[PDB]
């Protein structure tokens, strides 16, 4: 599993 | 604008004046102002000479512009003028060690220090308490003991231990210890200190004063 | 079992920040004031616009809202962890000015106090926080049928290397926004440390009661923001480091498992700014409390 | 001493140069007060304000 | 047995005082409208407490005397600083602007009133006189004329001053107390000083002597005011009362006490029609007693710091007070 971190918390990098 | 030629220079004259003043108050918030008080027949003229109505001495040391309003010569009403001074640095004192022997000096002295260190003006400005003629007092002290004068005395007549009670009796007339201190130095005639006392004494209430400013207490 | 924890918490934050920031703006309306209103300002917008995300994680991909707001809403938190972080470390280095060397640094006060500090750390929030809503879309994932936001990366690079880019962006924005301002507000507040054990002489009569109030306010100054904002960028480095070397299945598993929760532990600090900077001096408990007693009766 | 006495004498008599005044009953002073506040009500722009278009200030 | 026979005359001589004055008070003064005052104008420009103030004759101009050593000279109407006179010694507590406009006397804690001059060809405030010979504090300096002026200071006397020899042309003396306030009547012949032990004195400004001694007061008196119709002090205390002593009478008329009022009073001023005495106390406050019936009128609220300060422009246009925070208002 190597999903994008940004598309679950409000602050993307 | 509305407004014809003339008004547009006066405002353009108000302007002017507006940046002298902002300009000289920028510059006299830099300078330190140090009240110079003291008893009737102390040592206040000798301290003003070592160090360099209203009498002002301007002096520095290290980039630090001082102030010295001495304010001899006005047998006045202290409740009526001494509001002026609200703000000021510190608080210079000269009390003479050599006159407890002639009510008593010493005991009008510790009265005077006593109205001025709890005076509701003075609620957050130190102290720089002088203690003037030290030799004088060495040299009576030797053939007179306090006891003449501070009748609870119960120790030597030598030189330390009573300067170091006359210090404690005035520190202790201070009733607001958590906010303002009294920063004593014991000077005589020919004391080379005086003006690196009074420098080490105004950086420590500058930082206090910041300290307490800026939020941290 | 997390999925309603994550939105509950957010709501106690957002509670707690919209109450503590709000009193701090009612009642600031002295130097360092300034920063104190312009903190109190990060915390209630940085707080406000969450009820938002906190609705989204509900259900973890619908987005019941705008195309635009994962654009404004995005842009508002990012920003705000900046404009935050960049006041709080210029609120330290004024303090550093005034404390330490309070008569050879008159000038420097003069010139980078509030007055500028304020505009210009403002400025650098919102032209760092540019690639936020630059790059950030939306998209109904056919895979969910639910309308998710993310961002894609696509608007500006080539897909070919899309992995550079997002290590790049991860790592710059810790480089800008933990690293240099927390090494700054470290220094700062160890030399006024320093000044504070010098000054405040120890061998007193009562007189050190002061010397333990502020170096206990220093060291939890410096510690409540270094046990903050430090778990966060370290998961999300760290993860988005590791994911590209060399890694295992039961670290990117906790990692994943344990970020919505790094992302929580950031908000706290939002809540705390006030309890620290602004209601710490007995000035504000006195003026705050007249204010907060005048005009509410003396009747629950 | 002689200064005391010259002193009380001073006093003395600025005192009695104090008592020779010709004094009238202070319903008539009362009375010339309020006669004089009414005769100038109309020209106190605080008591009476005046009309902002005469108002110079605004 | 001179001293004890001298001492009883003065005993006799004042219970005659107080027996005439007694045989005269057939009927007191107490036998409206609320008052809503707007800031119109905020002057800024100064950087320490304000410690006097006083208006042109043309109801335009002002004068500030603040303690960084400056006296500006405001226009009321558009707010403008005319000029920004700087001053040697910053320990000014007080100012006057002369009638005709001209000079701006100024004096303090250096026992020195100093006179400027404002209409000059050189394009700048030039000092013209330095008035020496008092020994204490300057405390109220007024200007009878453009070459009269008379001072009050601390060593418990009232001079009257010849600007353009400098020499000191009468003394009155008789004061026990510090004086610390002066009003001028409006036809300029007669003082009143207020003195700090409870006592207000008429002078003559002509022959130097005493006529009256108005008694009543429980502390310092720290601020006078004459009736514009020149028959009526206002004598502002530091026990927080007013009052309207009377001089065909001889006696006190009137006070103004208000048990919410612990706090003394710093500066006090009638109305063009004499109606409403406004007042200015140490809660930051000021208030507008109706001078006829003793109630209030009215509050002028929006000072941060005491206020020192208040003068009624000749037209009754105004209020302008100042505070010890720098801002002078105009109501």
């Amino acid at each position: 599993q190597r999903p994008r971190l940004s598309h679950k918390g409000p602050m993307p990098f | 604008c509305t407004l014809s030629a003339e008004d547009k220079a006066a405002v353009e004259r108000s302007k002017m004046i507006d940046r002298n003043l902002r300009e000289d108050g920028e510059k006299a918030a830099r300078e330190v102002k140090l009240l110079l008080l003291g008893a009737g027949e102390s040592g206040k003229n000798t301290i003003v000479k070592q160090m360099k109505g209203i009498v002002e001495t301007h002096f520095t040391f290290k980039d630090l512009h001082f102030k010295m309003f001495d304010v001899g010569a006005q047998r006045s009403e202290r409740k009526k003028w001494i509001h002026c001074f609200e703000g000021v640095t510190a608080i210079i004192f000269c009390v003479a060690l050599s006159d407890y022997d002639l009510m008593n000096r010493m005991h009008a002295s510790m009265k005077l220090f006593d109205s001025i260190c709890n005076n509701k003006w003075f609620t957050d400005t130190s102290i720089i308490l002088f203690l003037n003629k030290k030799d004088l007092f060495e040299e009576k002290i030797k053939k007179s003991p306090l006891t003449i004068c501070y009748p609870e005395y119960a120790g030597s007549n030598t030189y330390e231990e009573a300067a170091a009670y006359i210090q404690c009796q005035f520190e202790d007339l201070n009733k607001r210890k958590d906010t303002k201190e009294i920063y004593t130095h014991f000077t005589c005639s020919t004391d080379t200190k005086n003006v690196q006392f009074v420098f080490d004494a105004v950086t420590d209430v500058i930082i206090k004063n910041n300290l307490k400013d800026c939020g941290l207490f | 079992s997390s999925g309603a924890l994550i939105p509950a918490i957010y709501m106690l934050v957002f509670l707690l920040g919209t109450t503590g920031n709000g009193l701090v703006l009612w009642t600031v309306f002295r130097s360092a004031d300034i920063f104190i209103a312009s903190l109190a300002v990060a915390d209630l917008t940085f707080v406000v616009t969450l009820p938002l995300w906190a609705t989204y994680t509900y259900r973890d991909y619908d987005w019941p809202f705008g195309t635009f707001f994962c654009k404004l809403s995005s842009y508002l938190i990012f920003v705000n962890m900046y404009a935050s972080v960049f006041c709080l470390t210029g609120l330290s280095f004024d303090r550093y000015l005034a404390i330490v060397r309070p008569v050879a640094n008159a000038r420097l006060r003069l010139r980078v106090s509030g007055a500028v500090a304020t505009a210009v750390l403002w400025v650098l929030a919102a032209l760092l926080a540019m690639p936020v809503m630059v790059l950030r879309t939306t998209g109904d994932l056919e895979n969910t049928t639910k309308v998710q936001c993310y961002m894609d990366y696509s608007m500006v690079a080539t897909v070919s290397s899309e992995w550079a880019w997002e290590v790049g962006l991860g790592v710059s924005s810790t480089t800008v926004g933990f690293v240099v301002p927390f090494t700054i507000m470290l220094t700062c507040y160890f030399f006024i440390a320093q000044t504070i054990a010098g000054h405040f002489r120890k061998e007193r009569i009562e007189g050190l009661r002061k010397r333990r109030r502020l170096l206990s306010i220093i060291v939890v100054l410096v510690v409540t923001f270094a046990l903050c904002w430090m778990p966060y960028h370290l998961v999300k480095t760290l993860y988005m480091l590791g994911s590209l070397l060399h890694w295992p299945c039961d670290f990117d598993l906790f990692l994943m498992n344990i970020f919505p929760y790094c992302t929580c532990i950031s908000y706290v600090n939002s809540c705390l700014n006030p309890f620290l900077y602004a209601f710490f001096d007995p000035r504000f408990r006195q003026a705050c409390t007249s204010m907060l007693c005048c005009g509410q009766s003396r009747c629950a | 001493n002689t200064a005391s006495i010259a002193q009380a004498r001073k006093l003395v008599e600025q005192l009695k140069m104090e008592a020779n005044i010709d004094r009238i009953k202070v319903s008539k002073a009362a009375a010339d007060l309020m006669a004089y506040c009414e005769a100038h009500a109309k020209e106190d722009p605080l008591l009476t304000p005046v009309p902002a278009s005469e108002n110079p200030f605004r | 047995s001179e001293l004890d026979q001298l001492r009883q005359e003065a005993e006799q001589l004042k219970n005659q005082i107080r027996d005439a004055r007694k045989a005269c008070a057939d009927a007191t003064l107490s036998q409206v409208g609320r008052i809503q005052m707007r800031t119109r104008r905020t002057l800024r420009g100064h950087l320490a407490k304000i410690y006097a103030m006083h208006w042109g004759t043309d109801s335009r101009l002002l004068v500030s005397a603040s303690q960084d050593g400056k006296l500006i000279i405001w226009d009321s109407y558009t707010t403008n600083k005319v000029h920004a006179i700087p001053l040697r010694s910053s320990w000014v507590m007080t100012c006057a602007y002369a009638p005709s406009g001209n000079y701006v006397a100024c004096g303090g804690l250096d026992n020195i009133c100093s006179i400027y001059n404002l209409k000059t060809r050189e394009g700048n405030v030039r000092v013209s006189r330095e008035l020496a010979g008092h020994t204490g504090y300057l405390s109220c300096c007024r200007f009878l004329d453009d070459n009269q002026i008379v001072t009050s200071s601390g060593d418990t006397t009232c001079a009257l001053w010849d600007i353009e020899t400098g020499q000191q042309t009468t003394t009155f003396t008789g004061h026990t107390g510090d004086v610390m306030s002066l009003s001028l009547a409006p036809d300029t012949r007669l003082f009143v000083s207020g003195a700090c032990d409870a006592s207000a004195k008429l002078w003559d400004v002509r022959e130097g002597m005493c006529r009256q001694t108005f008694t009543g007061h429980e502390s310092d008196i720290n601020a006078i005011c004459f009736f514009p119709n020149g028959n009526a002090f206002a004598t502002g205390s530091d026990d927080a009362t007013c009052r309207l002593f009377d001089l065909r009478a001889d006696q006190e008329l009137m006070t103004y006490s208000h048990d919410n009022i612990i706090c003394g009073i710093t500066s006090v001023s009638f109305s063009k029609s004499g109606r409403l005495l406004l007042a200015g106390y140490d809660d930051f406050n000021c208030n507008v007693w109706d001078a006829l019936k003793a109630d209030r009128a009215g509050v002028l609220a929006g000072h941060d710091n005491r206020v020192s300060c208040l003068g009624v422009t000749d037209d009754g246009m105004a209020v302008a007070t100042g505070s010890w925070d720098s801002f002078l208002k105009i109501w």
